[PDB]
């Protein structure tokens, strides 16, 4: 957490200059680095990492990965896990087809917001599950029956530089990248998206009048995790402008879309004031692909009923 | 049939305005870009600047804002202006077309593409010398053919500056023509020679005339080459 | 300028000075001294109309390869200066054409020089001047020593010699000039132009007492 | 891990001088010490402890001994 005399990189990304500590203490380190705009803020102008006045920043080791791994939660003897095999299963209530198992299936801890990736797949019809539909405060979660193929890429050929603010305290930063200055983005097949969205409108009309209208709009207000699609992709954290997906109108009756995505290295997920983590840079262009299976929607609430 | 023709004075005083004209021929000037390129002796060819179709000229920043490139639509000519010239500006000037290529590597929405320019069509090229010395006209002397395939020629003595265009019979005879390079005497003046290989039976029947033109001196000389009286 | 010497008929590869930084679009230019520059390869390997198939470029398979101009069947006409114009996204606008690469072809068959000594014209004698023109055409290699001789004694005064230059036939061509006065031209018995090439010697002689 | 202005001891062992921190933070400590040649390296000449650019150095407590003690590794019932 030093004063970062940043210059606009050749605008997001900044080329900063600062003074750190070497292996010695009195011997200071005049070094450079490269970060994103959402990593530092001003106080040319001088900058400081955003979380330096809130939560303790701590870099994660470059050896521990963040890729999700399936987990089969079990139960010891004397206890049992009951599995309801109902296809058309409303989230709660009685289940005609109940089965018993000692462990669950492959569950990936997909730390993501809004768009659920690499999740379970429903059967037959797209299942709609909400704790209370008429309550807008309750978050509605959906489970698709057809997995899509979404692709997010960071086409920046970044490089990892190793400084020594030791002893033992090694820090890996972002150096002069190669390739091209291409921002993060994702791709969505407009045909399958429009086809899947139409099936959603045909399923949403089961909890509403027959002849009605379904309107889709982007995020209102809140943090950048509530507004943008937060998820992991090879180590880096991506936050995409989902405004182009949610802007349609549906009554009763071959290209792909792209979304502008941002990358943040200093994460403060779960809103834990006091602790923080830094994402170490990842070398080479990053390319990730997933299957979107669920969504966390939310009504607007107070309005004239059954109108729109 | 696009043809670019370089035309200039060939001699300008230091700290003056240098004017070069590039003529467009078999096409309009609103389809491609145009650029100027010079080549100084002892150095490589240098890119000076280009002009787009929207009449917005762009120059190389290493000229201290001394170059001005303009283009005319009614006459189809490309002008070049250089103020406060120095003797180092002595170079062979070429005017060429500028073709705008677009290398695309990623999505076009984010501007993930860079433009590159290539010069497909070039001009013949004119020679421009920047010096405070005055001009001097050439001396055309007809080298008579020997009496004993015969050979004849024309001798262009001391002049200043380069170049000197030599043709035979106003361009009617091109076979066997060999124009040797000039020599730089200790006086600072050039002197070249030009010969043509003709059969011996043509002596006494054909009217061989060598044409010498020197643009800086504004003098075009036509000399009738005839054998000796013996 | 970087030098390069290649024999006849062998596949030569002209290397590029600066290296690439990202997605590249390379242009290779061939420049002849005194003539208009002509680009051989634009955009990695794309070849314009008129360029023979002997020239080739380097594919842009997302880095891993260096932009190189491969020339198969190098003949005498390939002797020129070659520039490498790199266009990458990192370097941005590339103004310099890189370091020049002067290609020279070796092993060419030698040719006997064609010497032709011309006496001063009659109209030049009327201008109170005289000049002996000794022309040397079609000879290889480009190493010729010119020595003027008055009668039997050589003359070092008033000798103006040009450096041998290549012409269109891939052979060298030189010219020598002997500046004299009309009295000195009409006084000596005969003048001779001695031309030495590869040990051999060809001499042309003109005299005022001969038609 | 400070700059150690070491002098050759009255050669292995060096008599060094350096600036540390006292009980206060702004109040610094001008002190001396003695170490071996394989403990510091140069950067008179100035020296630095060898492991200051590699691994985090941490002094062990002066109460825990390093003398070996016999261990009788066992196995529970069934093994
Ligand atoms: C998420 O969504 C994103 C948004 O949709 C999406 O982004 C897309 O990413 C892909 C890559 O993944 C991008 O694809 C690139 O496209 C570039 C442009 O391709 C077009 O243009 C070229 C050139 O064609 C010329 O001629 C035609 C007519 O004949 C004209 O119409 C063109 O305009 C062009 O004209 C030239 O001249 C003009 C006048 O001077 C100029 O103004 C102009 O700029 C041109 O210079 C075509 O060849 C392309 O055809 C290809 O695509 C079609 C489908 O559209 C195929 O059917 C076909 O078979 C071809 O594959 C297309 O029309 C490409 O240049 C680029 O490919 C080069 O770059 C890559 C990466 O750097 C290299 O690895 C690769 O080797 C390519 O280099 C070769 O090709 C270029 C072509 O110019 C040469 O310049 C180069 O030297 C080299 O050629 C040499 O090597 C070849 C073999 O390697 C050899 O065969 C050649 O003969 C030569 O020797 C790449 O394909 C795409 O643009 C993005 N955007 C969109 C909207 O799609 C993203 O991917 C998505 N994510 C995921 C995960 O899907
Ligand atoms: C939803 O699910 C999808 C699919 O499950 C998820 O997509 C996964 O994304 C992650 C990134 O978030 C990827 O992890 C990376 O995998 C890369 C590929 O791993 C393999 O190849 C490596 C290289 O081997 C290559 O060459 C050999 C020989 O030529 C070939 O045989 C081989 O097929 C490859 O072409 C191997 O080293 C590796 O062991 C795998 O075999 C890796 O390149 C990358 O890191 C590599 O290098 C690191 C540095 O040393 C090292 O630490 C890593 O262990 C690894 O070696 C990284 O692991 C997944 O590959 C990708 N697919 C799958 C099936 O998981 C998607 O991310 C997910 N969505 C979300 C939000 O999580
Ligand atoms: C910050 O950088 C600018 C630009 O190089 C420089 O003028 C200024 O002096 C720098 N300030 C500090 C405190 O380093
Ligand atoms: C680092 O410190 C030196 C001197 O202590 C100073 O000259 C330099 O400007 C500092 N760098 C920054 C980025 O402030
Ligand atoms: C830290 O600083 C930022 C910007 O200066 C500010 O928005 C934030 O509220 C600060 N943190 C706290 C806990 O006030
Ligand atoms: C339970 O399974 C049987 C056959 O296995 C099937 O006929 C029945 O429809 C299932 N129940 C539900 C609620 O789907
Ligand atoms: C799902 O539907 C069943 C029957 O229609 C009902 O008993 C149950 O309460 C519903 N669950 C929710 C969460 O609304
Ligand atoms: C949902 O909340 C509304 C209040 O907004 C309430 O009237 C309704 O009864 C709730 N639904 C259920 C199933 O409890
Ligand atoms: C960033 O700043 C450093 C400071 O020394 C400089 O060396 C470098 O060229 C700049 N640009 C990049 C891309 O690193
Ligand atoms: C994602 O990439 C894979 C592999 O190239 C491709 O099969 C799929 O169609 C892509 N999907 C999108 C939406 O780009
Ligand atoms: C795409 O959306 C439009 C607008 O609702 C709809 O009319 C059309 O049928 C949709 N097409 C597909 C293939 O989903
Ligand atoms: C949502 O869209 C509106 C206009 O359609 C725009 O003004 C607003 O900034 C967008 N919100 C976000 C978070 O992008
Ligand atoms: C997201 O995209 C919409 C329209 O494409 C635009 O109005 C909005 O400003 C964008 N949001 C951000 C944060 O770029
Ligand atoms: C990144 O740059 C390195 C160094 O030039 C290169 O070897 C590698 O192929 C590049 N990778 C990508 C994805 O551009
Ligand atoms: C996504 O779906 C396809 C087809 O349904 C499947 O082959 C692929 O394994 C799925 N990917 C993941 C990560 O589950
Ligand atoms: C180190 O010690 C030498 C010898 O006493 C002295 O001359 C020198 O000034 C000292 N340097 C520092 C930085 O203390
Ligand atoms: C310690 O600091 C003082 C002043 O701050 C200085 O005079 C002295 O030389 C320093 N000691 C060493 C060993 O550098
Ligand atoms: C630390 O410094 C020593 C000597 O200067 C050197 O031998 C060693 O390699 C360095 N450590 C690392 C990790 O490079």
């Amino acid at each position: 957490c030093v004063t970062l005399n940043c210059s606009n990189f050749s605008g997001e990304i900044k080329n900063c200059s600062f003074n750190v500590t070497t292996g010695l203490k009195d011997k200071k380190q005049k070094m450079d680095a490269l970060f994103h705009r959402r990593d530092v803020v001003q106080i040319n102008s001088y900058y400081m990492l955003i979380s330096c006045n809130t939560s303790t920043m701590a870099q994660a080791c470059p050896k521990i990965t963040f890729e999700p791994i399936p987990i089969h939660y079990c139960a010891p003897a004397g206890f049992a896990i009951l599995k309801c095999k109902d296809k058309g299963f409303n989230g709660t209530g009685s289940c005609k087809n109940v089965s018993t198992v000692q462990c669950t299936h492959g569950i990936k801890p997909v730390v993501t917001t809004q768009l659920l990736l690499n999740g379970s797949t429903a059967e037959e019809e797209i299942v709609i599950r909400s704790e209370n539909i008429t309550d807008n405060a309750r978050t509605i979660i959906v489970q698709l029956t057809k997995p899509i193929n979404i692709n997010c890429t960071r086409p920046g050929n970044n490089t990892r530089k190793s400084v020594r603010i030791g002893p033992g305290q090694t820090f890996y930063a972002t150096g002069a990248i190669i390739g091209n200055i291409r921002q993060a983005h994702c791709n969505v097949s407009k045909t399958e998206w429009n086809d899947t969205l139409r099936q959603v409108a045909e399923q949403l009309s089961k909890h509403f009048p027959n002849a009605t209208t379904i309107t889709f709009a982007n995020a209102s207000g809140g943090d950048l995790e509530i507004t943008t699609h937060s998820f992991n992709c090879g180590g880096e954290f991506f936050y995409c402008n989902t405004s182009k997906l949610f802007s349609s109108t549906w009554d009763n009756s071959n290209e792909t879309i792209t979304l502008q995505c941002k990358i943040k290295q200093i994460i403060n997920m779960w809103q834990q004031v006091g602790r923080a983590m830094y994402a170490p840079p990842i070398q080479g262009e990053i390319r990730c692909e997933s299957n979107i299976t669920g969504l966390l929607l939310t009504r607007d609430g107070g309005a004239n009923s059954s109108t729109n | 049939q696009v043809q670019l023709q370089e035309s200039g004075p060939g001699l300008v005083k230091p700290s003056e305005t240098l004017s070069v004209t590039c003529s467009v021929s078999g096409d309009s000037m609103n389809n491609y870009y145009w650029t100027w390129i010079r080549q100084s002796p002892g150095k490589g060819l240098e890119w000076i600047g280009y002009i787009s179709d929207r009449e917005s000229a762009t120059y190389n920043p290493s000229l201290n804002s001394r170059v001005v490139i303009s283009r005319d639509t009614s006459k189809n000519q490309l002008s070049l202006k250089l103020n406060s010239v120095t003797p180092a500006d002595t170079a062979v000037y070429y005017c060429a077309t500028a073709r705008r290529g677009q290398r695309i590597y990623g999505v076009v929405s984010f501007g993930e593409f860079f433009y590159y320019y290539s010069m497909d069509v070039w001009g013949k090229g004119t020679t421009v010398t920047v010096s405070s010395a005055s001009t001097k006209g050439p001396s055309v002397f007809p080298l008579a053919p020997s009496s004993k395939t015969a050979a004849l020629g024309c001798l262009v003595k001391d002049y200043f500056p380069e170049p000197v265009t030599v043709s035979w019979n106003s361009g009617a005879l091109t076979s066997g023509v060999h124009t040797f390079p000039a020599v730089l005497q200790s006086s600072g003046l050039y002197s070249l020679s030009s010969v043509v290989t003709v059969p011996s039976s043509s002596l006494g029947t054909q009217t061989y005339i060598c044409n010498v033109n020197h643009k800086p001196s504004n003098t075009k000389v036509d000399k009738r080459v005839e054998p000796k009286s013996c | 300028v970087r030098p390069l010497s290649v024999a006849l008929g062998e596949t030569a590869r002209i290397s590029c000075g600066r290296q690439a930084l990202g997605s590249r679009a390379v242009q290779w230019y061939q420049h002849r001294p005194g003539q208009a520059p002509i680009l051989l390869i634009y955009n990695n390997q794309d070849r314009p109309s008129g360029i023979p198939e002997r020239f080739s470029g380097t594919p842009d398979i997302n880095f891993g390869t260096r932009a190189t101009l491969t020339i198969s069947g190098v003949e005498a006409g390939d002797e020129a200066d070659y520039y490498c114009h790199m266009w990458d996204s990192r370097s941005g606008f590339s103004w310099s054409f890189g370091g020049a690469t002067r290609l020279t072809v070796l092993g060419q068959p030698k040719a006997a020089p064609s010497v032709t000594l011309f006496p001063p014209s009659s109209e030049e004698l009327q201008a109170n001047k005289a000049t002996l023109v000794c022309l040397i055409s079609d000879f290889y290699p480009g190493a010729v020593t010119v020595a003027w001789k008055a009668d039997s004694s050589p003359v070092k005064a008033g000798v103006e010699t040009t450096t041998p230059s290549k012409q269109s036939n891939n052979k060298y061509a030189a010219s020598s000039y002997l500046s004299l006065t009309p009295e000195q031209w009409k006084s000596h018995r005969s003048y001779s132009c001695q031309v030495t090439h590869e040990g051999s010697t060809v001499e042309k002689t003109v005299a005022p007492t001969e038609c």
